[PDB]
């Protein structure tokens, strides 16, 4: 999912990277949508169904 | 009811002359005013860059 998001075949939009090097750890777009919620966390199921 | 967008085919986009001619023509050919639009935002940005 990180590779799909970061690969752009159109005009590039701005992206702000976070401190850690974990995947999906960035904010993308003009309105700064946070993508940290899509990383897997089995305690609450943050990124998947449920 | 109908809008239009540019193709993603490589090749002809890297050609400078076609890109410049299209960028000059599109500002006179289409309408993106305050009442209705014919173009998507991405195509308008591409024509502005051209």
């Amino acid at each position: 999912l990180n590779d799909y998001l970061l690969y752009m075949y159109n005009t590039r939009v701005q992206v702000n990277y976070g401190p850690t090097g974990e995947p999906l750890d960035f904010q993308i777009g003009r309105n700064q949508y946070d993508c940290n919620v899509f990383r897997a966390d089995f305690a609450t199921g943050t990124g998947y169904n449920g | 009811q109908i809008i239009l967008d540019l193709k993603i085919d490589p090749g002809e986009r890297m050609d400078p002359a076609v890109r410049m001619v299209a960028g000059v023509v599109g500002h006179l050919l289409f309408t993106a005013g305050g009442r209705f639009t014919n173009l998507t935002q991405n195509m308008a940005r591409q024509l502005d860059i051209a």
